[PDB]
RNA sequence: GUAGAGAAAAUGCCUCGAGCCAAUGUUCGAGUACCAGGCGCUACGGCGCUGAAGUAACCGAUGCCAUACUCCCAGGAAAAGCUCGAACGACCUUCAACAAAAGGGUACCUGUACCCGAAACCGACACAGGUAGGUAGGUAGAGAAUACCUAGGGGCGCGA
RNA sequence: AGUAACGCAAACAUUGGUGAGAAUCCAAUGCCCCGAAAACCUAAGGGUUCCUCCGCAAGGUUCGUCCACGGAGGGUGAGUCAGGGCCUAAGAUCAGGCCGAAAGGCGUAGUCGAUGGACAACAGGUGAAUAUUCCUGUACUACCCCUUGUUGGUCCCGAGG
RNA sequence: GAGUUGAAAAUAAGCAGAGAUCCGGAGAUUCCCGAAUAGGUCAACCUUUCGAACUUCUGCUGAAUCCAUGGGCAGGCAAGAGACAACCUGGCGAACUGAAACAUCUUAGUAGCCAGAGGAAAAGAAAGCAAAAGCGAUUCCCGUAGUAGCGGCGAGCGAAAUGGGAGCAGCCUAAACCGUGAAAACGGGGUUGUGGGAGAGCAAUACAAGCGUCGUGCUGCUAGGCGAAUCAGUGGAGUGCGGAACCCUAGAUGGUGAAAGUCCAGUAGCCGAAAGCAUCACUAGCUUAUGCUCUGACCCGAGUAGCAUGGGGCACGUGGAAUCCCGUGUGAAUCAGCAAGGACCACCUUGCAAGGCUAAAUACUCCUGGGUGACCGAUAGCGAAGUAGUACCGUGAGGGA
C-alpha cells in the first residue's frame, strides 16, 4: 500500500512527527480551496501526521466494497476523504463569516482561541466534555 | 629487557658503516652483567643486572643514592 | 549445609508462561493426567515442580521438558494418579 | 487522579508490606496470563495496569533504599538475596476462589 | 602370621589351603504376553472379537570365554573412581559422624524431528563423484568373489 | 536455432480413481532391478528439508492434480541412551618465575583438552509427525529416611589396583 | 494544552481537562555475551561453597632470616584495566620509485605496525640569537629564498638572522644555612646573570598583586509561548492570469490538488526555566612581599661536561665540521669559574647545562548545532534514496551487488 517513502516521519525514540496545526475535533469550519470550496461544516477526525482533516458531508468518494462471504454480495459505498488543514478557515455561523485565529487570554488564567475578524470567542469551557459526552 | 634498572640506559640504534660507505641496521647494547653487590644497610648481597657505569655509580655515591634516585626498593629486589 | 541456591536466579512468577492447547495435548491431558506448559527457557525442572505444587495445590508425579527449535521450552507435567487431569482442566479453562 | 493516590498509599508502607504486596500482584499477573491463553473473555487493559503497579512499587523501593545510603552493588546482592528466599504461594486473588469453591 | 627405621605396602622367613576360572547352561522373569489362522464391520483406509502348537536333531561363526594359551621382537598410555592404611597437617564433632542388612521415599542440565552407500552432508546443479562406524538370511561356491533370490527397498523427472 | 542436448543400456505395462486438464499424481494387478545394497541404523554435517491442510507465479532440465518448491498450522518428552555436574593423552593456556624495542617468547604448579579410562534398563504396547524418553510389566545406580551396631570420622598424605 | 496506546492499518480493551499521549532536566531499573573480573568454556553457555579476577589502597597477621621480603586473612561504590574516525607524541621502520642501469644518494624517517595521552598534543622561560648596533620563552602564517649552502658537486636536497603579523605569562624545587633525629627523612630559608643566594649588621611596613569551598548574581545553552495583512472570476484542483485591496522591525524557509509577503507551520520583533550545564564577575579564606652596607674562605643540580673511539641527527653525505643527542672507555672546574659565538688559540660580547610545570595563536572530523553551494539527482551522490556492510562468495583474513 504506502509508497515505502511516504510513510510517516521519525524521531531517534521512534515516535511520529506531529505538525502541530490550527483545529480542533469539534469544530465548524468553511473550506477555502479544492473542489469543495465554499462548503461548510464540522470536523470528525484529525491526523496529526499528515495534517489531515474529514468532515461529514464533504470530499465524497464512491467506494466500490466486495463482500464476499458464501454469495457475492457488493456494495457501493460513499465515504468522506480527508482534506488538507490549511485549506479550512474556522467558521462563526453567528455574524456568518470565516477568519484567521489568534491566542488570547482569559482573566481565569486561560488560554484560549478567537475570531480575529470579529473578536468572537471559539473554545467552550465544557467543549471537551460536551464531544466526549458524544 | 636490556635496560639498567639504575642509570635507565638503553640499546642504542646505530648504523655499522662499510668503507663503500654502505649503512646497515646494527645495534649497539648495553653492558650488562649480572653481579651480586654488598648491601651494608642490608647487611647483605643484591643480585641483579647492572650496567657497569651503574657498578661505577654505586661506588661513587653508595648503593643507596642509586636506588633511590631510581625508585626501586632493595628489599624488593 | 548453607541455603540452598536455586540453578539460576529467576523469578518464579515469570517461568510458567502458559498452557498449550492444541488437538495433541489434550488427549495427553485424557491418557498420560499431564498437562502442558509453555516455559521460560532459563527454567528448570526443580523450579517447575516447586511452582506448580505450590501454585495450583497438586502433588506431581514427574516433568518432562523440551525446546523447540524455536527456544521456547516446554514441559509436560504429569500429575499423580491421585489427582485427576481433567480436574485442573475445568480449573484452568483447558476444556477437554 | 488514580496514580497520585496510588503513589501516596504506596509511600506510606513498610517494606516487608510493599514485598508481600509485589508477590501478590506478580501471582494475579500469572493467573491473568492463564485467562489470556484460555481465551475467557478479560480486560487487556488489565496486563498493563498490574505490571506497572508493579513498576511503581519497586521503584519506590529502591528510591527509599537510596536514603538508607546503599549503593548498586549492595542493591543487586540484597536483591539476589530477596529473590533467592522467595516462594511462590497461590495467588490469594482468583486461586483462593476455586480453593473455597 | 611374623621380622627390619617398617601402619598398609614392598621385601625376607613360617604357615593354612586341592581346587580354581568363565563363556554358556538349569530355574524364575514369562503369560489370560506374542502369534498362524477364525469371526464380524467395512468411510471398504483400517477396525473390534476369540485364539492351536510353541519341541528335537544336525550344520556353525569373523561374535563370546580371552589380556586363555603358545611363540615372537620392533617390547606394547596417564590419571580418577575402586581396595587398603600409622605418624604429620588441616577441619569437624554427639544422638553428631561412620559401619552394615532389610524397608519405604527422592531423581541435575544439553542432544533427541528428518536425511545420513545422500535430490537434505561434500562436489556452483535434484551433478554417472567423495563420505568414518554398526547388523551380515537362502541355493550353489574355498569365500564378505560371482550368479539367481528373501527381508526390505526401487523402475534411474522428457516421451513416441 | 526452434538446432545440440534433456545427466547411464534396472523396463515398464494395463485397468480403475481424483481432476478443467494425466506417459508422469493415488491404488490395484502383473512384469523388471538391487540384495556385503540401490536394505535398516548411527557419527559428523545440514537446519525445519520431518508431519497435516492449502497452492500451482517462479523452482523441477517435459508434464504435474505432485514435490526436499511456496503459504498457513503442528512436531523432538530420559536418574539408566550420548555429552556436561568424574579422570587424564597428544596438544593448549599458564599464577608466580626467566628473557625480550613494544606486541610478546620460553616455562613450573594449576587449569583446560576425548578419539581413551570411570559410570545404572530391558521386553511388549500406543503411535498424522517422538520413544531404551510416553503407557504396563519386571529391573538397576546415587542420594535421603527410619530402625539396630560401634565410637572418633573427613581431607592431606603412604600404598595396592 | 486534546485526544491518545512506535513504523502501521485492523481488532480488543484502556488512559484522558483533578491535564493524558507528547517535549526538556535530574534520577531509577538495565537478563546473557563482551575489559569480563567467582572457576570453566566452543562469545551470547555450564559449574558453583554466590565471589568486582588481578595490580595499587587501608587494616590484622606474621616463612626460610634478627630487622625485613614473600605468603595468609579481612575491609572497601574501589584507583587502574577496555573502547575511541582523523589529528598528535614516542618506539620500531621498509620497497617498489627517481638517478633514464646501480651500489653512496633519492623515495622517506613516508606507509605500516606497536604503545601512549589530549581536546588539541608537542615545544617553552635563553648554559639562546646576533655583531661592536642591538634583541629578550615556545608555537604558527607571510617573507628573506629556491638566496647562503649540501650533493656519485649527479638525481636532487635546502636553511637562518634582520623584517612583517597572529598570540601573549610566567612559575615551582635542589644545595649553602638554621631547626629534628642514629638515621634515611621532615620544617623554615632560597632561587638569579652586564651575577645572585647563604653569612654579618642597620632601616621599611602597609598597600598592591595571584589562587579559591559557599551563594543569591549576570549571561548563554538544554522544553517553549505571543506574533501583521485578502476577496471574487477563470475549463479536476489556483499559489498562475486578468481585477480589485492590504501588511511589512515580518518579501528566511518548508508545506498546501497549480508557482503564496497576506491559507498552514513559521520568520522579524518580543516575552520564558523548578532542574542541570557553561563562561564571567563578586566569595569568607589562602598566598606572596620590601631597603641599604660589609665579606672573593660557604653554595649555585657529577659518573655530569669534556677527551679517545663507534654512530645518529642538524639544510649540511667526515668534510676544516662547530652546535645537538646516544653505545663502549676514561673523566673535570664552581663565578679569580663554566659554555656558546661553524676546526683551533688569544681577546672581547652574550649566556648560566647536567631538577621539574605551565594558557593562547596552530593541526583534525567518527561527529553536534546552525548556515550557504556557477555541488550530484537513481550508470550520478556515500559501498548503501527498499534486508547494505544485507544477499551472495570465501576455511579465513577478506571481498560485496
Ligand atoms: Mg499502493
Ligand atoms: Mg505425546
Ligand atoms: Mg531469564
Ligand atoms: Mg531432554
Ligand atoms: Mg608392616
Ligand atoms: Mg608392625
Ligand atoms: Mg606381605
Ligand atoms: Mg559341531
Ligand atoms: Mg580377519
Ligand atoms: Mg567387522
Ligand atoms: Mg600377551
Ligand atoms: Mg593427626
Ligand atoms: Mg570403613
Ligand atoms: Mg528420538
Ligand atoms: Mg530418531
Ligand atoms: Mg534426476
Ligand atoms: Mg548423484
Ligand atoms: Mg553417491
Ligand atoms: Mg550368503
Ligand atoms: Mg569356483
Ligand atoms: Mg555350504
Ligand atoms: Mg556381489
Ligand atoms: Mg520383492
Ligand atoms: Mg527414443
Ligand atoms: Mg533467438
Ligand atoms: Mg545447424
Ligand atoms: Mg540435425
Ligand atoms: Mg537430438
Ligand atoms: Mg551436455
Ligand atoms: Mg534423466
Ligand atoms: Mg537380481
Ligand atoms: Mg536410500
Ligand atoms: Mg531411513
Ligand atoms: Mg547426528
Ligand atoms: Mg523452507
Ligand atoms: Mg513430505
Ligand atoms: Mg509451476
Ligand atoms: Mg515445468
Ligand atoms: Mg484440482
Ligand atoms: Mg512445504
Ligand atoms: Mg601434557
Ligand atoms: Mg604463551
Ligand atoms: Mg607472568
Ligand atoms: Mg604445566
Ligand atoms: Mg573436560
Ligand atoms: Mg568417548
Ligand atoms: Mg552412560
Ligand atoms: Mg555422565
Ligand atoms: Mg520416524
Ligand atoms: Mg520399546
Ligand atoms: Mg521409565
Ligand atoms: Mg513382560
Ligand atoms: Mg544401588
Ligand atoms: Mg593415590
Ligand atoms: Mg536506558
Ligand atoms: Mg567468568
Ligand atoms: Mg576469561
Ligand atoms: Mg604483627
Ligand atoms: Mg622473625
Ligand atoms: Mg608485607
Ligand atoms: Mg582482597
Ligand atoms: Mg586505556
Ligand atoms: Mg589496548
Ligand atoms: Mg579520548
Ligand atoms: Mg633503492
Ligand atoms: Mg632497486
Ligand atoms: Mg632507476
Ligand atoms: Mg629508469
Ligand atoms: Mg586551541
Ligand atoms: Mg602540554
Ligand atoms: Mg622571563
Ligand atoms: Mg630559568
Ligand atoms: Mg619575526
Ligand atoms: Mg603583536
Ligand atoms: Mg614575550
Ligand atoms: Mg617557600
Ligand atoms: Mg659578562
Ligand atoms: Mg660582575
Ligand atoms: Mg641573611
Ligand atoms: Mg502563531
Ligand atoms: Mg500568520
Ligand atoms: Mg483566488
Ligand atoms: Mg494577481
Ligand atoms: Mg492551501
Ligand atoms: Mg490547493
Ligand atoms: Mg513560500
Ligand atoms: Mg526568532
Ligand atoms: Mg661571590
Ligand atoms: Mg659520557
Ligand atoms: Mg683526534
Ligand atoms: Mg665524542
Ligand atoms: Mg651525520
Ligand atoms: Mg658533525
Ligand atoms: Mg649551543
Ligand atoms: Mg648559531
Ligand atoms: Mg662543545
Ligand atoms: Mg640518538
Ligand atoms: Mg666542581
Ligand atoms: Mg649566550
Ligand atoms: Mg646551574
Ligand atoms: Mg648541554
Ligand atoms: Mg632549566
Ligand atoms: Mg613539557
Ligand atoms: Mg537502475
Ligand atoms: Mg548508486
Ligand atoms: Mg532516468
Amino acid at each position: 500500500r504506502i509508497k515505502r517513502w511516504e510513510r510517516k516521519d521519525c524521531k531517534p525514540n521512534s515516535l511520529p512527527k506531529l505538525h502541530k496545526m490550527h483545529v480542533k475535533v469539534g469544530d465548524t469550519v468553511k473550506v477555502i480551496s479544492g473542489g469543495e470550496k465554499g462548503k461548510i461544516g464540522e470536523i470528525s477526525k484529525i491526523h496529526k501526521h499528515n495534517s489531515t482533516v474529514i468532515i461529514k458531508d464533504l470530499n465524497l468518494k464512491t467506494k466500490h466494497v466486495k463482500s464476499k462471504e458464501e454469495g457475492e454480495q457488493g456494495q457501493i459505498i460513499k465515504i468522506e476523504a480527508a482534506i488538507h488543514s490549511s485549506n479550512v478557515m474556522l467558521y462563526s455561523k453567528e455574524q456568518e463569516v470565516a477568519s484567521r485565529v489568534g491566542h488570547k487570554i482569559l482573566e481565569d488564567g486561560r488560554k484560549v482561541r478567537y475570531l480575529i475578524k470579529t473578536g468572537e470567542i471559539v473554545d467552550t469551557p465544557d467543549r471537551w466534555k460536551e464531544i466526549q459526552n458524544k | 629487557r636490556r635496560i639498567c634498572p639504575f642509570t635507565g640506559k638503553k640499546s642504542n640504534k646505530a648504523n655499522r658503516v662499510s668503507h663503500s660507505n654502505h649503512k646497515t641496521k646494527r645495534l649497539q647494547f648495553v653492558n650488562l652483567q649480572y653481579k651480586r653487590v654488598w648491601w651494608e644497610a642490608g647487611k647483605r648481597f643484591v643480585k641483579l643486572r647492572l650496567s657497569t657505569k651503574a657498578l661505577k655509580t654505586i661506588e661513587k655515591n653508595g648503593l643507596d643514592a642509586v636506588a633511590k634516585k631510581a625508585g626501586i626498593d632493595l628489599r624488593k629486589e | 549445609k548453607k541455603l540452598k541456591y536455586p540453578r539460576r536466579i529467576l523469578d518464579v512468577y515469570q517461568i510458567l508462561q502458559s498452557p498449550i492447547i492444541t488437538e495433541a495435548a489434550i488427549k495427553n491431558i485424557a491418557d498420560e493426567n499431564s498437562l502442558l506448559f509453555t516455559v521460560d527457557v532459563r527454567a528448570d525442572k526443580k523450579m517447575i515442580r516447586e511452582a506448580i505444587s505450590n501454585f495450583f495445590g497438586v502433588k506431581v508425579r514427574k516433568v518432562n521438558t523440551l525446546i523447540r527449535p524455536d527456544g521456547t521450552k516446554k514441559a509436560y507435567i504429569m500429575l499423580n494418579k491421585e489427582y485427576n487431569a481433567s480436574e485442573l482442566a475445568k480449573k484452568i479453562g483447558i476444556f477437554p | 487522579v488514580k496514580k497520585e493516590d496510588e503513589l501516596k498509599e504506596l509511600r506510606t508502607k513498610t517494606n516487608e508490606q510493599l514485598n508481600e504486596e509485589i508477590l501478590q500482584l506478580k501471582g494475579e499477573l500469572f493467573m491473568l496470563r492463564l485467562q489470556r491463553s484460555a481465551r475467557e473473555n478479560f480486560k487487556p487493559s488489565d496486563f498493563g495496569r498490574m505490571r506497572k503497579r508493579v513498576a511503581r512499587m519497586l521503584t519506590v523501593k529502591r528510591e527509599r533504599e537510596i536514603e538508607q545510603g546503599v549503593g548498586k552493588r549492595l542493591s543487586r546482592k540484597l536483591d539476589k538475596a530477596w529473590k533467592r528466599s522467595i516462594v511462590v504461594r497461590p495467588p490469594p486473588s482468583l486461586k483462593k476462589l476455586q480453593e473455597k469453591a
